[PDB]
């Protein structure tokens, strides 16, 4: 006999490319035999993320971003076409249409967003004497111009819904915010830091569209980070347009049945690899808000990881600098497994953000 | 047929035979606790060598 | 339809 | 029945009164069993509810002292879903949650399932009948 | 016809015992199992655009939980084709011969 | 080792009714983690028609502990009632006592529960919807006679402190929370919004002066709070027809947790839809609060969860699967189960649906 | 696996004097939650007081660390006294240097601490009471001289935000708490007001431009917040006699953390009445933080604590309880201890106290 052991058993593939490339195949498969932390269940979702370059000339990209969904019977989808670009170093635009169908209900829209990415400070004490700065606070300015034609009867009924609680309640600027984050969504947001401001809304209306009434709203928010947000403190290179020559894709999925949770992750997409100075290369130093946020439900159940993470470099390309160190190197392809890494991915199932970094150059 | 126990009348000879059954049944418990151990040890997904501290990958060894 | 699988299976918890 | 004589965790909605019971009526009810059976609107906005027993002889009516009889644990009403006074698309509710557990080998089981469902009496609002975590009432509301 | 005859997925037990009786050139009466039988999953169904009101499932009288209704032409939902009188019951013992009461 | 012992038994009643026997047991055989200990708690809950012509029911709940040898008790009554499908009215009265200080309360509030939209997509595409967010908007009256030289005190500081500082309004809300209950808050989905004093006024009452106020709050929630997404199912007063009695408590110390829930209340079995009983989703907010409490030990467990059906009720999708069964007396141990009971003790929101029906 | 040990020590003193050394050890085989490895840290706090005429006393704080090969120091000095039962002043200099930069500050800070309720109720009824719901007002004016052109440019940047952007006087808090801060600032029951700045004025001092800012803010707390609930109880000033000095500080990688303290100071034992002291409670906001970061992998822990009473005193009421007592040297480890370690480890606050007399 002993204690509950809960295994939980995954494995991490990351080729890299070489010379400037920046690319990099993710391969990620787990399986936890522990019952997931959703009130309903089963769950289960195909996740498909597929860009494209439209045109380098100013940096227009195609993304193209398909979520299917089961979630006690009931079929959840949501498409979203999209063409995001820098507009400047520091503003972002993106012209988009998509839709979202549960069941039987479903609703096209068409979206215009700038998303402005503002670091409270530019401080070069930092710059050049924090080589790696993990946290670093700002605020993004999201400006929607989503249209969304009201053909069915609950559009219809949503629709003026809304402008009555607008029109009534002088509240909807904050209390939006109670609906706009179902569940757990609102507790994750002080986990990560983030702080979404009162929406401010430009105004809801409603015109002749190409075949019936399409429901225009113009509205505002802003969400500010402590530091982990991702989504703010690595704004720049979370979005690698520049370094985008060829067709990028991920596909990821889980299956939630109440026993366990299985997961199917791929991954083509560059700036994997991201440079650490003196011709010495690193893997993109974990995102802070996935961890923190999954920190959320992985304390639930005790388990012991059986990780593994297959690491493989392009030709002439020699790691250095890996902790937890590598357990083997076949030739070129380095293998993480037991011992610290292990106790590291626990770490960061349960929540942790503890630096695995992994540095290699030629 | 492996000689360890004999078909001998004689006293003597079963002392022997008793002997090799006696051995033989200590090596047994003795490699069935080795056994069982590692049954248990494979049980819970802990492959590590208390001796050096590493461990062992069941999916790449 | 995966659920309907597990909703319509028998009781395999048994000693 | 006698609580000593009964199975332990039984329920005085389950422990039948008239210790020779079984053979007075029909045996599956310990309690009599009575149906809606139409839920007409005339003249006013009053509907009439039809009370016909599981014997199918008589037509009554809610009325005060049918309704006594079910608030002291005697007599049993069901609505048979089915029923085409209803106001709630109960074949789309039917077949929608049998989506969830229900395999169609025969392509036709979930398509022709009806069910019964009961109806209890509060005060405050008439025979209600509580269905999909929604307390409805005969009286407008459900039909 | 009329005076349909329908199955309640509430008291049938799934015994079959309606679909022996059910004509085979109407297959008015099925099987839908959603589990394992072992815990009445295998209810059965009258497939009312096949019931052609035979009568034969519910005259039978074999329905051991009264899930065959038999609903009247007009509203009338019976249960059994006959049912016991209802009888007011109580125990006769005699004062000093047979029983002494008490 | 730090095993965790418990066993629950669930008892339901056929037909339409919808109550149930619920006895549960739990020895943990961990710190608790109270900054004060021991703590040794009784509680026990009473309600039952007054008038059920118009849904008033008499809900007395008296809490008994004792926290560091500090005898704390709380007795309260109240005449709730639903005035509306979204709105709740009460009207009552109670006691605090602490020690030799005891300060008795009445008080009159009516609760208002908003959700934000009513969507019939949802509706009709969500079978079992769990994260319904919204607000309700209390509305308190309270009157608590000032007797003690300790309630002149605490009433003549509050309202000097209204008076003085503007920001009383979010500040109480530190006062309001002590402790932990804060975080809770914020992890429940749970938001305070700054309450509205209507007014502060004391009047000699029958023997002395009556602190009078009126005040108002309204607590939103973003689906995961129990009192607004489930506020019908909470406050099942149409299908009560009896004495309902729910006996809790727990005695606890520096070395062990001990406890023994008893019950018997309606709303324990919903129907799921259809005519299809289940027992009910399970209420969220409990055991996100305990899983700030939950998480500070590992610990082994064997729940024993024995749910007993009425007569002629079958099962189907128990997930994870019932373990053994006696054709009612359905039990839940190991496998699955018990590693759902340590997600959910650990606070977790895993669902468990038995779905029962005849 | 991840063995945990720690080894604590806390030899006392007798009489009237609350003085004890409390040093200790630990060391943990599980990865730190930083997301900068490796990480090190230095700390050297030591107060000896100027005077007791008016409360002033020297309080000296060094902070060497190395995160990811980057150097941070941080020393600050200075001269703080409660003027009154809830007001504190502080007047000091200080500077802070992360890998060649570097930048010294002066200010002159007055803190007031302010209770919501002082209620005699709970005074006398809660005898070890642990929440007190309050607010700390913060008033700082700090003058940071603009040498480097850095300073010269975070001052043009802070002053040109303050007077365009109109937000941010409660943006700064998203800044103002580096990464996990901003969670742990409500994991722990602190609110953070907006804080309001009364100018940002600057002049020729020395050798050159000085930034001198007078902002001021207020965070309140639910209880937990020892700086709150606990404000005469933080700076004992009353009963340090002697210079006190403090040295800890952490060797950690990205495979374990190694922790040494070394204290000695006033405040460790606390009175509770008739005679009968006791070790203070313990602070619940580092445990609730250290839960934050102390539940990321399952440990099995081995501590050792030892408490040495002076000559005569003897422990009552150990709970959990003591294992040796070798004459006034008493000892915890295993049992029901190492379950409290590891309660407290992982967040849990609840009561280990030791109480003694002679
Ligand atoms: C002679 C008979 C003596 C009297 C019999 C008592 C009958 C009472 C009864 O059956 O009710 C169940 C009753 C209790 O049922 P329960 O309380 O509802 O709990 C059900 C279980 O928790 C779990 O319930 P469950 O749903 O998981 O399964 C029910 C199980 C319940 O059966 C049992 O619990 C006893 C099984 C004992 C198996 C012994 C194997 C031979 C050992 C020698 O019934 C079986 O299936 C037994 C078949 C055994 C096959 C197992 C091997 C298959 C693996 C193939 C590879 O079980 C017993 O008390 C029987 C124990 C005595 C039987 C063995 C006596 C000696 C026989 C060995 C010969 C020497
Ligand atoms: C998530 C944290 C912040 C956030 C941070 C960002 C960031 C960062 C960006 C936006 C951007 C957008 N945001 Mg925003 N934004 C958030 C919440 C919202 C919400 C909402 C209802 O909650 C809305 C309507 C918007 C609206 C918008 C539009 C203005 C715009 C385009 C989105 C897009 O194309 O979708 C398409 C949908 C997806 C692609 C789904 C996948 C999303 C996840 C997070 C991406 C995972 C990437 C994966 C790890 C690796 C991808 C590799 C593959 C090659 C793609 N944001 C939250 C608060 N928002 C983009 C922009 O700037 O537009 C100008 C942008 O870069
Ligand atoms: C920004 C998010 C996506 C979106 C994603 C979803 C998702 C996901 C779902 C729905 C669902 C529904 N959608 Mg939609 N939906 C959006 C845009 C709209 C608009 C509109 C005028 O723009 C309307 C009328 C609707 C209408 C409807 C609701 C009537 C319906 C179920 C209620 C619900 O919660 O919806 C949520 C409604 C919204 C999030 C946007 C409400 C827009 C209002 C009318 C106008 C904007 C008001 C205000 C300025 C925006 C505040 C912030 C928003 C909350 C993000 N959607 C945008 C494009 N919609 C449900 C469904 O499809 O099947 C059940 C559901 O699960
Ligand atoms: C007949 C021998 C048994 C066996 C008996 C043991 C025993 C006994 C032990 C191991 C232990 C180990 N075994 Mg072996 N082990 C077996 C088959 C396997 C297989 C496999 C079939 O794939 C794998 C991956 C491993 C892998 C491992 C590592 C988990 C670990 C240390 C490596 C080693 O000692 O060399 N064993 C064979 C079948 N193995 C050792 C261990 O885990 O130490 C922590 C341990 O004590
Ligand atoms: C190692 C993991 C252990 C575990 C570790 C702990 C620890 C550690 C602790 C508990 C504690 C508790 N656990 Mg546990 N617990 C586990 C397993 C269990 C099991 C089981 C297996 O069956 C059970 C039944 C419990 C049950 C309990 C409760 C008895 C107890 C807290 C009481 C509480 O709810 O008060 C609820 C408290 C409140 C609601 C007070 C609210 C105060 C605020 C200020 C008021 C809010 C406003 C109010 C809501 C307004 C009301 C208005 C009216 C609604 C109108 N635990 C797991 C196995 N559990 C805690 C305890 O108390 O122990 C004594 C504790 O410290
Ligand atoms: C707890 C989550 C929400 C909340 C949700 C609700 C809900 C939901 C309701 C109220 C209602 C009321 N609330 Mg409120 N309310 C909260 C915080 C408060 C606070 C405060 C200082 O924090 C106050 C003063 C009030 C005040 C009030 C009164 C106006 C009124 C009923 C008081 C009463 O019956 O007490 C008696 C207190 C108890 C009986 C003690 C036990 C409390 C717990 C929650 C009951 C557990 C029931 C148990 C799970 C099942 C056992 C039931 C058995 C059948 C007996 N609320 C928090 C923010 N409030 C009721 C109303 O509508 O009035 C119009 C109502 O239905
Ligand atoms: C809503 C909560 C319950 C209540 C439950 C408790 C509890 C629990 C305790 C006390 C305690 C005490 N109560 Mg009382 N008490 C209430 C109503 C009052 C009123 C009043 C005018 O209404 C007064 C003067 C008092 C007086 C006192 C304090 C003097 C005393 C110890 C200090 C403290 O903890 O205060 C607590 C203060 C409050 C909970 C409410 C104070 C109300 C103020 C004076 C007037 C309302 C202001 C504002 C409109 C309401 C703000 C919301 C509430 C703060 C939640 N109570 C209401 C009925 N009372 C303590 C005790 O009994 O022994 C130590 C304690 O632990
Ligand atoms: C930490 C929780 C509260 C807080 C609670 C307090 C408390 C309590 C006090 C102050 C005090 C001060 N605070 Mg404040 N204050 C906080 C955050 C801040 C921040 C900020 C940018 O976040 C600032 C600028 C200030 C500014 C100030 C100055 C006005 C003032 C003097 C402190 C000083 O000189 O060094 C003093 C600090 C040290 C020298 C380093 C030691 C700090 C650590 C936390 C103390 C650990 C004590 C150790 C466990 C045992 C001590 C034994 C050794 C012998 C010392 N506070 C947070 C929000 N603040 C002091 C005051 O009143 O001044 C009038 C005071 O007593
Ligand atoms: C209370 C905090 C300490 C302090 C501790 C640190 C720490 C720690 C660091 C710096 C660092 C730097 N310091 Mg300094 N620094 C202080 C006072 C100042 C003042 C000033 C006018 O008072 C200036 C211009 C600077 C300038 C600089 C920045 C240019 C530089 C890197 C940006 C950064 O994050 O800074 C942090 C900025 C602040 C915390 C204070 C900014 C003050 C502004 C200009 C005026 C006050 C604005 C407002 C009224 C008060 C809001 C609250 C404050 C944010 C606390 N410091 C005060 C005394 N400073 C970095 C460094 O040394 O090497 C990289 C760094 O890591
Ligand atoms: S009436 Fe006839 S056709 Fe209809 S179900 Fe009965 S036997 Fe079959």
């Amino acid at each position: 006999g002993s204690n509950d052991v809960t295994t939980a058993h995954s494995d991490y593939e990351i080729v890299l490319e070489g010379g400037s490339s920046s690319w990099g195949k993710v391969k990620a498969r787990a399986k936890v035999n522990a019952p997931p932390a959703s009130p309903l269940l089963p769950a289960d979702c195909d996740v498909k993320l597929n860009v494209k370059p439209l045109d380098p000339a100013k940096g227009f990209v195609r993304i193209s971003a398909v979520f299917e969904s089961i979630v006690d019977s009931t079929k959840n989808k949501l498409t979203i076409e999209a063409d995001i670009a820098n507009e400047t170093k520091e503003r972002r635009i993106s012209v988009g249409e998509g839709m979202v169908s549960v069941g039987d209900f479903s609703h096209t829209f068409s979206f215009e967003g700038s998303v402005v990415n503002l670091f409270y400070y530019r401080s070069d004490a930092v710059r050049r004497n924090v080589p790696n700065p993990i946290y670093m606070q700002g605020r993004q300015f999201h400006d929607i111009l989503m249209k969304v034609p009201l053909d069915n009867n609950d559009l219809i009924d949503t629709w003026e819904g809304t402008v009555k609680a607008i029109g009534s309640t002088g509240a909807f600027n904050d209390w939006i915010r109670d609906f706009w984050f179902i569940g757990p969504a609102f507790t994750a947001l002080n986990e990560g830091g983030q702080r979404i401001s009162r929406i401010e809304v430009n105004g809801l209306n409603t015109e002749s569209g190409p075949k019936g009434p399409v429901g225009v709203s113009r509205w505002r928010f802003s969400h500010g980070g402590s530091g982990m947000v991702d989504s703010i403190s690595r704004w720049a290179e979370l979005f690698p347009s520049d370094k985008l020559n060829r067709p990028a894709q991920v596909e990821a999925g889980f299956r939630s049945d109440s026993q366990g949770i299985e997961v199917k992750v791929d991954g083509e997409f560059p700036g994997v690899s991201v440079d650490a100075g003196g011709g010495l290369r690193r893997i993109l130093n974990h995102p802070l808000i996935p961890l923190v946020h999954h920190g959320m439900v992985g304390k639930f159940n005790n388990f012991n990881v059986d990780a593994q993470l297959k690491v493989v470099l392009p030709k002439g390309y020699k790691i250095r600098y890996a902790a937890p160190q590598y357990r083997s190197q076949n030739l070129e392809e380095y293998r993480w497994s037991g011992g610290a890494y292990a106790r590291w991915v626990e770490h960061v199932c349960k929540g942790g953000v503890g630096q695995f970094e992994i540095l290699y150059a030629q | 047929s492996l000689g360890i126990d004999t078909y001998s009348t004689k006293t003597a000879d079963l002392e022997a035979a008793g002997a090799r059954l006696l051995g033989w049944a200590a090596f047994h418990f003795l490699v069935g606790s080795v056994l069982i151990f590692g049954g248990w040890r494979h049980w819970t997904h802990n492959l590590t060598n208390p001796f050096t501290g590493r461990c062992g990958n069941f999916r790449d060894f | 339809r995966r659920f309907l699988f597990q909703r319509t299976e028998t009781r395999s918890t048994k000693w | 029945m006698q609580p000593q004589l009964s199975r332990p965790q039984t329920a005085s909605n389950q422990v039948r009164k008239a210790v020779s019971g079984p053979w007075s009526g029909n045996a599956v009810h310990k309690a009599e069993k009575y149906f809606i059976t139409s839920a007409k609107r005339d003249r006013d906005g009053k509907l009439q509810i039809e009370l016909v027993p599981a014997s199918g002889r008589r037509k009554l009516s809610p009325t005060p002292e049918m309704i006594r009889r079910l608030i002291d644990g005697e007599i049993e009403i069901y609505i048979l879903t089915t029923q085409p006074d209803i106001a709630i698309d109960m074949n789309k509710e039917i077949i929608d949650m049998e989506n969830r557990y229900v395999i169609d080998f025969d392509k036709r089981g979930v398509k022709w399932t009806m069910r019964e469902i009961p109806v209890f009496y509060h005060e405050g609002k008439g025979l209600c009948v509580e269905l999909h975590n929604k307390i409805y009432t005969l009286d407008q509301f459900f039909k | 016809a009329k005076k349909h005859y329908f199955i309640i997925e509430n008291l049938c037990v799934g015994c079959g015992l309606c679909l022996d009786k059910c004509p085979p050139k109407v297959n008015a009466i099925g099987y839908k199992f959603y589990g394992d039988v072992q815990e009445g999953g295998f209810r059965c169904y009258i497939d009312q655009a096949a019931c052609i009101s035979c009568s034969a499932c519910f005259s039978g009288d074999e329905c051991p939980s009264g899930a065959l209704i038999e609903v009247l032409p007009d509203g009338e939902v019976l249960d059994f084709s006959y049912t016991p009188p209802e009888r007011l019951d109580f125990d006769l013992r005699f004062l000093h011969r047979f029983h002494r009461e008490a």
